[PDB]
């Protein structure tokens, strides 16, 4: 059945790509008027969640802002953010997390499609989620609250490479917005462990094993590209780079706040400023990786959920099980 | 540790700078000899295109981005497939996802 | 794996060898900048010798051979040793094993 | 206590040293007539070892070559030569392993000092045992054999830095002798493993981790330039590459043979040809490590030895645990 929504209700022949497929999805009679519904409530639910996150960012006092959070798959981004961005975390609580600009914010509702379960795949549901994220950053570019001013809003996406990078700034110019950008960085291991432990029936995405690892080598390769940005142009916004020490905290590595460059962490900075090529897809999930792994985490709770997502997929691969627990509904 | 700022912070960032580039260059250098050694197909952007969309939906434009990113993932990190068409398989799998 | 021959062979070994010359020079740089910024004492040769033998008793005479070897350790090996006096322990150390 | 034996021994004031110590240590009246004689008695036995393992050589047709054994510290060159020079397994039999040129030979005896009993420590023979090496290695330079042939003869020792390497093929080329040189690698946390392996009781020295790890830098530094001298020069003889696989198996990495240079396994060759400098001074052995080197020996007697010479320093790092091993007579 494998066929992608925008197929399924999608009205009559799929263009095949940029900028075919792509405009042939923005024509709204091009869909059964149930998905066109369907859409138009969904983009609905995220705009009123983005405005709600942006008029509390306004009344505590934040210029027009895009808070961007960079890195890549389960790196630990909410938690960052609601430890090292008080101002957005406080917005973040009023929203439940909702009304950030991400490809994957749709991709359950799409997925239930208001039957009550969910029916189509992460991968049948992608396109069209990440169709509807783009109708939904493009309404927010020029958005204003309710003093006129110009909407702060939130990206979480990879951002990893330079175009993405290049664009968002283009967006804030453009836009009359601050960036204010944190940069989360975890060992592939920590990433892959962190997909594992993500439940089918969460929210959050299972990609499989390539997605995390050429998301690992592009967030790396690219990040220092990023922080010459905000070290050539300080009136960009401010620049917060968060590294994983041994023990799974997070610690500040390097930063440009007020156009003042600083490195926290040398040794971590020369570490996760690149893919270190040496591979993990083949490494099996055995006892004694486990047990390296909780070596590692002191913290009870986690501790016991990491051994139990990795449990589940003991004696296979890293790629393996990934693929498995990608394939869950 | 001690935070290193002012001159010897940007200083840091120049030489760490260099340092990642000699390894970013010398990783696919090394790569392509291995990929000849082994028989491993010729990267063709043109021809992959042809099986996959290697712009992202219309945001990478750039054809120099464009042909970095595939032709230097083909041969850096996937060293063991062999072929365009099982590389294939792989973008796909990308794009499926964020 | 398939075993490099001929041209690829030579061609890996040229490429490998710039990595590592790359990274050999980075290290050091990387290191010195560190190390200015924390304060530790600049590497003197002509100072060091004045605590211990840096010739493996006249082995070594190359004087560019006896400071590259023992500057380099100093910054690179040994980044948390401050100073001289400090290093001149671990030289010495050396000396008494092979 | 703690003079060397070159004090103790030594007749009048010490000079300091090259070439004001080397050439009062090389003068007999410059030592107790005692000492005297055990330094002859010593080069006597080295010598007569030496010329056994160069007779040997000759009868099996093998031309007039310096062996050298190229790699750090516990890397399992004794094994390398066993298998994989069976020419030179066949002379180091008739010997039980002596005759080799190595600053280690005349410790033991040195250190015991005709009494019966070990009273001085390593680093109090080290210089002496160094004299001696080097008056040993100076008459095999034109030691011939009973054909009058040049006699070949062994080098074991780290050979990493550059002027060494390039003294011995002086020596061969000046003393008309083929190069048969094996280089052989182990990752730095196998020679720290087979240096607390070693005991006290036995002959092998047990140096202290800055020994270790610092012979490890210098010979992963400097291999590139040993292969290029046989690149470069297909008369000088012949070179081969071990490196160690994740079971501990030796392979074959890299080799000059007959002028011809190969890559066998090029992976290991890009790691083998670095220090990778990323520290293990502190890291501490615990059940984990233990758990963790365990895992990949499969030979149950080696496994056994592994984990009772760890398990001796469990809670200790990897550098306090050398040198509490150091330190035993």
């Amino acid at each position: 059945q494998r066929k992608g929504t925008d197929e399924i209700y999608g009205l009559g022949s799929l263009p095949s790509a940029g900028p075919g497929r792509w405009e042939y999805l923005a024509n709204p009679g091009n869909w059964h008027p149930e998905r066109r519904k369907l859409h138009e409530k969904l983009l609905d639910q995220a705009r009123s969640s983005a405005l709600t996150l942006a008029e509390s960012l306004e009344s505590d006092g934040c210029q027009p802002t895009l808070f961007a959070l960079r890195g890549n798959t389960a790196t630990g981004k909410t938690r960052i953010a609601t430890k090292k961005i008080p101002v957005l975390a406080a917005a973040l609580k009023k929203t439940a997390g909702k009304g950030c600009v991400n490809p994957d914010v749709f991709k359950s509702s799409l997925a239930k499609s208001e039957t009550g379960a969910k029916i189509f795949s992460s991968a049948q549901v992608h396109s069209e989620s990440s169709f509807l994220a783009d109708r939904f950053e493009g309404g927010l570019r020029s958005q204003k609250t309710g003093s006129g001013a110009i909407a702060s809003i939130v990206v979480d996406k990879r951002l990893s490479r330079e175009y993405e990078i290049d664009s968002y700034i283009q967006l804030a110019k453009e836009t009359g917005r601050k960036v204010e950008l944190c940069d989360i960085d975890a060992p592939l291991e920590n990433s892959l462990v962190g997909v594992l432990q993500r439940k089918p029936e969460g929210e959050d995405p299972r990609p499989p094993y390539p997605v995390v690892s050429s998301g690992f080598v592009a967030v790396r390769s690219n990040r220092m590209y990023v922080i010459d940005r905000f070290i050539a142009d300080p009136s960009l916004g401010n620049y917060r780079l968060f590294g994983t020490a041994e023990d799974g905290e997070k610690v500040m590595v390097a930063s440009v706040i007020g156009g003042e460059f600083s490195v926290e962490n040398a040794e971590l900075y020369e570490k996760i400023t690149s893919p270190q090529l040496s591979d993990l897809a083949d490494k099996v999930i055995d006892k004694e990786l486990i047990d390296r792994l909780e070596n590692n985490i002191a913290d009870p709770e986690r501790a016991a959920k990491t051994r139990a997502a990795l449990e589940k997929y003991s004696g296979k691969s890293w790629s393996a099980a990934l693929a498995a627990h990608s394939e869950l509904i | 540790m001690k935070t290193l700022t002012g001159a010897d912070a940007l200083e840091f960032h120049k030489k760490l700078k260099e340092r990642n580039k000699a390894l970013h260059a010398s990783d696919l250098e090394l790569a392509l000899v291995h990929a000849d050694a082994v028989g491993k197909e010729r990267f063709d952007l043109e021809e992959l295109e042809k099986i996959c969309d290697t712009s992202d939906a219309g945001r990478l434009t750039d054809a120099k981005e464009r042909n970095d990113i595939y032709e230097r993932m083909y041969y850096v990190e996937y060293p063991n497939v062999m072929t365009l068409k099982e590389f294939a398989h792989i973008v796909e799998t990308l794009f499926s996802w964020s």
